[PDB]
């Protein structure tokens, strides 16, 4: 920024950058060199990117040049931490967490069932065996 | 329903995140020898957050591929290991003392997406002595580096004169994005 | 197999032999005490159709111990769209004349739903192949049942790292590798192609074709069972038709 005479006073980082907003003449008229104005420049003029809170859920914005980074809370994942983990309790979705068969259910929760000689625990996900050779088991490793 | 095409990934500071195009699809991730697992179930983005998976074992290969649905039509992503890969974010200066002659300028031990107990790890933490910093110091009309193997320097300046500091994460081993961009400046 | 194991006895207890008039023939796989999934590829020459026999609980063809348990086929059933020399619907359900034992050495291995199997099993990247075929492409059999463990490929890349003889269709998938290592081989035809899912294991495949044993360039080629499970289910529900050879309407 530049007030009335103001400018009669000597280049000031902090005066003019810092304590005010400063053009690039004004930063040019602190560091003179081309090349150094421009390192300065080159971040002093990004932007903070986090400024419009982009990441969701209690997530974590840390800002970059003309970008950011989200750092979210362990449910949540995406690039701006918008993804529930928590429902994603789909038969594709690690087999719907079923040890044997899973069966997807239009708006409620997945169902979770059994090879034959095998019974669905109480846990809802867990089979185990209801014969005394139940298929897929190999006896001398049990 | 046209197969997803330019898969590339985008990594910093191992928040990972495939893109592709153009512009409804599943993705599906795994390691040389895993399972493959299906992440962004039926999205309709041409992007899917990875950084879960990958942060569980960094040192890693991983291999990505897009699903497309109106065996279905799909393309794998190029090989992505995260710690040989992964672009370092633009430092940061967090201090500087000066004692006489010498000055102790300090970096951030900025903090990576990779998580172990309940805390992200740091830059440090997960490079070691694989990560060095590069100090670009100037007062005169020429420059000056110095390196580190920690995140501070200590270097001699001339008593009174005015310096202005940037530094910049390097891991000097990587064939490829061994070098971060520029920090802000900052002068005493 | 080509560049695998022996199985220790007993850790392949679903494993079949399939002999004709008393001679090695084929691998086949115990679904449930009467019924043995195989190859159908397996009975393009067979002209002794009461001569089958199947061998549970088999391990050393040079040793007899009580743990065998031989049957005769009275069935042998194949798709009607399966053509005799040729590789698609390369799939045979075997009824037994007489139930088997189930013991410590002879359990049979589960046959998955089809939607378990295409949409979970599929993507488990290994998976076991066995039998007593050649150890080596020119070779002779095994002695010893022999397992091996092979990593599975959707068909697109099967096809980009194959050189370029029969083409790979929906009712077959690729599994193993191509730098001449290791692979299941002829006279492995029929066994089972077993998946390990959460503790338990399951039919995924059945040692079908390729070109040769172990090519470099090449994987092996078996036969996707998730496609014929509905098929072998209504089958093994049906009533016992007459004559060994039974060519079934598929779908
Ligand atoms: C191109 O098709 C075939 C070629 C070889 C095999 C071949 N079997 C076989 C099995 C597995 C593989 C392999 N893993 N590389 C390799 C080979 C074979 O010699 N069977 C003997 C015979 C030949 C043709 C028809 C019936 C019986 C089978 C094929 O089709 C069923
Ligand atoms: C917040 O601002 C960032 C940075 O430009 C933008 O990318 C986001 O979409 C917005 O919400
Ligand atoms: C930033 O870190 C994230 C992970 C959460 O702990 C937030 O509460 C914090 O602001
Ligand atoms: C397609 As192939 C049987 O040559 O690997
Ligand atoms: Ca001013
Ligand atoms: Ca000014
Ligand atoms: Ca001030
Ligand atoms: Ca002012
Ligand atoms: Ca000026
Ligand atoms: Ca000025
Ligand atoms: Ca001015
Ligand atoms: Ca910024
Ligand atoms: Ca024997």
């Amino acid at each position: 920024a530049n007030a009335f005479l103001e400018e009669l006073r000597p280049g000031s980082l902090e005066r003019e950058c810092k304590e005010e907003q400063c053009s690039f003449e004004e930063a040019r008229e602190i560091f003179k060199d081309a090349e150094r104005t421009k390192l300065f420049w080159i971040s002093y003029s990004d932007g903070d990117q986090c400024a419009s809170s982009p990441c969701q859920n209690g997530g974590s914005c840390k800002d970059q040049l003309q970008s950011y980074i989200c750092f979210c809370l362990p449910a949540f994942e995406g690039r701006n931490c918008e993804t529930h983990k928590d429902d994603q309790l789909i038969c594709v979705n690690e087999n719907g967490g079923c040890e044997q068969y899973c069966s997807d259910h239009t708006g409620t929760k997945r169902s979770c069932r059994c090879h034959e000689g095998y019974s669905l625990l109480a846990d809802g996900v867990s089979c185990t065996p209801t014969v005394e050779y139940p298929c897929g088991k190999i006896p001398i490793l049990e | 329903t046209v197969a997803a095409y330019n898969l590339t990934w985008k990594s910093t500071n191992f928040k990972t995140i495939l893109e592709w195009e153009p512009k409804v699809y599943t993705v599906q991730i795994s390691t040389k020898s895993g399972d493959w697992k299906s992440k962004c179930f039926y999205t309709t983005d041409t992007e899917c957050d990875l950084t879960d998976e990958i942060v569980k074992d960094v040192k890693q290969t991983y291999l990505a591929r897009v699903f497309s649905y109106p065996e279905p039509l799909y393309e794998n992503s190029p090989e992505f290991t995260p710690y040989l890969e992964t672009n370092l974010g633009q430092p940061t200066i967090q201090s500087f003392e000066q004692v006489g002659t010498k000055v102790n300028v300090t970096v951030e031990d900025e903090r990576t997406l990779v998580r172990r107990n309940n805390t992200f790890l740091s830059l440090r933490d997960v490079f070691g002595k694989d990560l060095i910093y590069t100090l670009y110091y100037w007062k005169s009309s020429g420059k000056k580096t110095a390196k580190t193997n920690t995140n501070e320097f200590l270097i001699d300046v001339d008593k009174g004169e005015n310096y202005c500091f940037s530094v910049q994460a390097v891991i000097p081993s990587r064939t490829v994005n061994r070098k971060s961009t520029d920090s802000p400046v900052e002068c005493m | 197999i080509v560049g695998g194991k022996v199985c220790p006895k007993g850790e392949c207890p679903w494993q079949v032999l399939l002999l004709v008039n008393g001679a090695q023939l084929c691998g086949g796989t115990l679904i449930n005490t009467i019924w043995v999934v195989s190859a159908a590829h397996c009975f393009d020459k067979i002209k002794n159709w009461r001569n089958l026999i199947a061998v549970l609980g088999e391990h050393d063809l040079s040793e007899h111990d009580g743990d065998e348990q031989s049957r005769r086929v009275a069935q042998v059933i194949i798709p009607s769209t399966y053509v005799p020399g040729t590789t698609n619907h390369d799939i045979a359900l075997l009824r037994l004349h007489q139930p088997v034992v189930l013991t410590d050495h002879v359990v049979p291995l589960c046959l998955p739903e089809r939607t378990f199997s295409e949409r979970t099993l599929a993507f488990v990247r290994f998976s076991l192949v066995s039998g007593w075929g050649q150890l080596l492409d020119r070779g002779a059999t095994a002695l010893e049942l022999m397992v091996l463990n092979v990593p599975r490929l959707m068909t697109q890349d099967c096809l980009q790292q194959s050189r370029k003889s029969p083409n790979i269709t929906e009712y077959m998938f690729c599994a193993g590798y191509s730098d001449g290592s290791k692979d299941s081989c002829k006279g492995d035809s029929g066994g089972p192609h077993a998946t390990h899912y959460r503790g338990t294991w399951y039919l995924t495949g059945i040692v079908s074709w390729g070109q040769g044993c172990a090519t470099v360039g090449h994987f092996g080629v078996y036969t996707r069972v998730s496609q014929y499970i509905e098929w072998l289910q209504k089958l093994m529900r049906s009533e016992p038709r007459p004559g060994v050879l039974l060519r079934a309407p598929f779908p």
